[PDB]
RNA sequence: UAAGGUGAUAUGAACCGUUAUAACCGGCGAUUUCCGAAUGGGGAAACCCAGUGUGUUUCGACACACUAUCAUUAACUGAAUCCAUAGGUUAAUGAGGCGAACCGGGGGAACUGAAACAUCUAAGUACCCCGAGGAAAAGAAAUCAACCGAGAUUCCCCCAGUAGCGGCGAGCGAACGGGGAGCAGCCCAGAGCCUGAAUCAGUGUGUGUGUUAGUGGAAGCGUCUGGAAAGGCGCGCGAUACAGGGUGACAGCCCCGUACACAAAAAUGCACAUGCUGUGAGCUCGAUGAGUAGGGCGGGACACGUGGUAUCCUGUCUGAAUAUGGGGGGACCAUCCUCCAAGGCUAAAUACUCCUGACUGACCGAUAGUGAACCAGUACCGUGAGGGAAAGGCGAAAAGAACC
RNA sequence: GUGAAGGUGUGCUGUGAGGCAUGCUGGAGGUAUCAGAAGUGCGAAUGCUGACAUAAGUAACGAUAAAGCGGGUGAAAAGCCCGCUCGCCGGAAGACCAAGGGUUCCUGUCCAACGUUAAUCGGGGCAGGGUGAGUCGACCCCUAAGGCGAGGCCGAAAGGCGUAGUCGAUGGGAAACAGGUUAAUAUUCCUGUACUUGGUGUUACUGCGAAGGGGGGACGGAGAAGGCUAUGUUGGCCGGGC
RNA sequence: CUACGGUGCUGAAGCAACAAAUGCCCUGCUUCCAGGAAAAGCCUCUAAGCAUCAGGUAACAUCAAAUCGUACCCCAAACCG
């Protein structure tokens, strides 16, 4: 996953940063709603948005 | 480089189970090692309304020190120490006194 | 007009109170815990885009963190911002 | 501050000594006056708070030579 | 009766506040002596 | 159950030793005539 | 480098990994809110308010960037005023802030001692300020010596509590000379021949070597007591390893290590090898630092308190000679010895420790040792500067006491 | 560890400081000897720190506005809740802002400590909940005193002063009322009725434009009325009483 | 309505006269001497500027009004003692 993204284009990289935060908003709504018994996807998605914003700001320069 | 690992049939060298043989269940962080069926204690487990509301005198196994166990050789029949050699580019646990790989 | 990834970070949590549920049944008002730097325009833009509903007026307030004594020390909870988003006539979530 | 712009004479300190040798602190201020010097290079007058020792450095060395030692030092005039 | 301490935050922050201490040489030495001591609160401010 | 609280002394005397000893301000005993 | 992990109080909950990226450790990189020199203006730090660009825009707007002052320099345009300055703008640079001590400089006490006290002392100390560096400062003879000579500074041991200074009181206190640590001398005031000519720097590959993760390590069993053996008794083995620590009591041989032998993607310290760039040799000649030296006055520094008193510094007032000349040799003079001021640079020996690593102790062992063995500069106290605590130990293991 | 130091007894013997042996606790360390070094011996310093007595189960229990009952809950009620009386304040002991405080607000829970007694109660513990603004306030625009202050003038240094300018309210600038509502918020929520300022789309006749000019803003003490109104009082009306 | 706490549906009259402020008219009026802020918002005049551009003016239409404070105590058991 950290390696599969370094064959993506920048616009490909950016549209999955949009899907990650929409997933992150989906999970953050679910955790407060009494749902999301799988309370480990939060830490995983938060480090998935960091994984791509790192890969964003490195091919930008 | 640990000498005592996840699933090793070990023997206890010290402390009320001196001579008894069991298998390691999990190596903890602080040099304490759970051995299967060896270091049994008697936990007066208090029943909480949920979460195993059976609240008997639960008999679990306590952690033993990792230096108080040694790996059972079973090809000599005795307790035995561990060394580290490199075979095939891999760090290999091997028994002392016969030098053979574990 | 707000950037989309900014709107995905303001709506923290839907707030349940039995005052908040009175507002949901009687004045069509969802009460949300929002981010601390949320403006009333950013909440209005985020409830409409992400909850797919219509919004008349967001009223906000900032809840002060309670001082609690866990164990023997003196801690303080975080201040949080609380919106009162009044939807117009059609209620989804 | 009471500094000559040519010789750099600070006020120095010393003692007052009485006839009973009682020491008490004083300051030997330099004999400073602001004086306008005529330069024929620049075709202007230039004023300098200069000591009376510095007025003797100026006519002995030149007023162009003194100012050249100020621009190359860091004084403003 | 009327005691010596009559609080006002405005008179507090203008006397002993961080910007009042950082205005002069001798208040930046106060703040240097309170970082060198290890003080939790540096000034009266928060 | 959060018990065995201490004996919080007054915040006036910084030497708890004399905290319960004297007020340490003025000692007024006024009747002394020795001549 | 790994079979275990998701920091701690802290259990869970939901998970991740199992020999190849779970975590951990290191190198480098990214991210790095807000305040604070705080720098866009302001402000009651952690907030308020913009300007101008540049986008993008659903037309509601939204992002990112810039915007401090000063110093130096350059560009443009620019008063009184004709030239011209001052000013004004826009760039590039650089600076500021914090830091424990050491260091250099500018200022500078008093208590105290004198058995009072004023000269003197304390003491150029405390402190305040300014500035700097890994050291700094000093430093290449206007130096000493004594008719022989020495040969830049710094530091250490003597000289020597001497010579002296001194209400000749309290006290202050040298040099010369000698033993050592460490030892380099060079530039400009200047034009030629020669003409990168070694130098000394920076930068870059290259080598040698550290630092920043690490790897391997060598050998013990029976037996009695005991809650438990590391103890006792018995009998072996390792040792370039019997430093230390842990383990249910005291372990060379259980563990971690230790002696030893090893290891580096990458980034750096040091040498060296240097290639490439900057300074710039060597030889011929000239040159030889003026409002200075000296002096009068007033102070200060020299051990030296103006005393017979040299020498140095300079606030003030003066004022040379220019190597056939000038300084010093403790008033002064004559000899004759020695040096060449009024320009500058300069390693080591030296001082220090906020901080990092090991290592040690006839150092402390919780009223001690840091104020602080413990969420301590905290609780508390004070408007504030500031002050400032008390508080360690279940057990081998929570087995931390089900149930009545 | 078949029991160390320590603690606590006892016995024995040294001229003394002391020494030794040991019964019990203690549950891991201690040191013949001979030398060595001292944070080397405490009853006093109105010594320092901690602990604990004493007075003494004494004084006091903080306004002499005052309480009495019946139910309730409870393990327990003089104090809590509810009720009926009684007393007290009413230019305050009531209602409401600013300051200051910072959750003391409300609810459910507990009653160790805290509360000068008890407590079921509480401003106590614990866990939830609660503060909604174009119009109120701040921010903001404007300045006063005063601060800071580019350049500037001064000053051993630090720095002092001050021009432009920029801050600084306690003053000046802009607009909402009434009902209803929550256990706790309301000029904020909701109904009703408004209003203010600014950005943005058409008409005719069109001169608009400032770090400038002039108005205005814009101001004293006291005193005297008149016109009112808030408010009150009575009548009338209305509902009810007999 | 219904635990009669309380919530809930109803809801009649809703006038007049008189007395009234220390409040408003009034930042007025009168009078005194002690002779009683400033700046902006506001209205207005234009200069450089500017051309049936840019603005202004009116009506109408749209949108925008951010951000903080907002609980509670205030003659007090929450402030200073």
């Amino acid at each position: 996953k950290a390696k599969e993204l370094r064959e993506k284009s920048v616009e490909e990289l950016n549209t999955e940063l949009l899907n990650l935060l929409r997933e992150q908003f989906n999970l953050r709504m679910q955790a407060a709603s009494g749902q999301l018994q799988q309370s480990h996807l939060l830490k995983q998605v938060r480090r998935d948005v960091a994984r791509v914003k790192t890969l964003l700001n490195e091919k930008a320069g | 480089a640990a000498k005592i690992r996840r699933d090793d049939e070990v023997i206890v060298l010290t402390g009320k189970d001196k001579g008894k043989r069991g298998k390691v269940k999990n190596v903890l962080s602080s040099g304490k090692v759970i051995v299967e069926g060896i270091n049994l204690v008697k936990k007066h487990q208090k029943p909480v309304p949920a979460l195993n509301q059976p609240g008997g005198i639960v008999e679990k196994e306590a952690a033993i020190q990792v230096s108080n166990v040694a790996i059972f050789n079973a090809a000599t029949g005795k307790a035995d120490r561990v060394g580290f050699r490199f075979e095939d580019g891999k760090k290999v646990r091997f028994f002392k006194s016969n030098s053979e790989t574990i | 007009m707000i950037r989309e990834e900014r709107l995905l970070k303001v709506l923290r949590a839907p707030h349940v109170s039995e005052k908040a549920s009175t507002a949901m049944e009687k004045s069509n008002t969802i009460v949300l815990k929002v981010a601390k730097d949320a403006t009333k325009a950013e909440i209005k833009a985020a409830v409409q885009k992400l909850f797919e509903v219509e919004v008349e007026v967001v009223n906000t307030l900032v809840v002060k963190g309670k001082v609690k004594r866990h164990g023997q020390r003196i801690g303080r909870r975080s201040d949080w911002k609380k919106a009162y988003v009044t939807l117009k006539e059609g209620q989804n979530l | 501050s009471r500094v000559c712009q040519v010789t750099g004479k600070r006020p120095v300190t010393g003692n007052n000594r009485s006839h009973a040798l009682n020491a008490t602190k004083r300051r030997f201020l330099p004999n400073l006056h602001s004086h306008r010097f005529w330069v024929e290079s620049e075709k202007r007058f230039v004023t300098l708070r200069v000591s009376a020792k510095g007025m003797r450095v100026i006519d002995k060395k030149g007023i162009d030579t003194v100012l050249a030692e100020l621009r190359a030092r860091g004084e403003k005039y | 009766m009327k005691r010596t301490f009559q609080p006002s935050v405005l008179k507090r922050n203008r006397s002993h506040g961080f910007r009042a201490r950082m205005a002069t040489k001798n208040g930046r030495q106060v703040l240097a002596r309170r970082r060198a001591k290890g003080r939790a609160r540096l000034t009266v401010s928060k | 159950h959060c018990y065995e609280c201490s004996s919080d002394c007054p915040n006036l005397q910084p030497y708890f030793s004399r905290c319960f000893s004297t007020p340490v301000w003025i000692s007024q005993a006024q009747g002394i005539r020795a001549g």
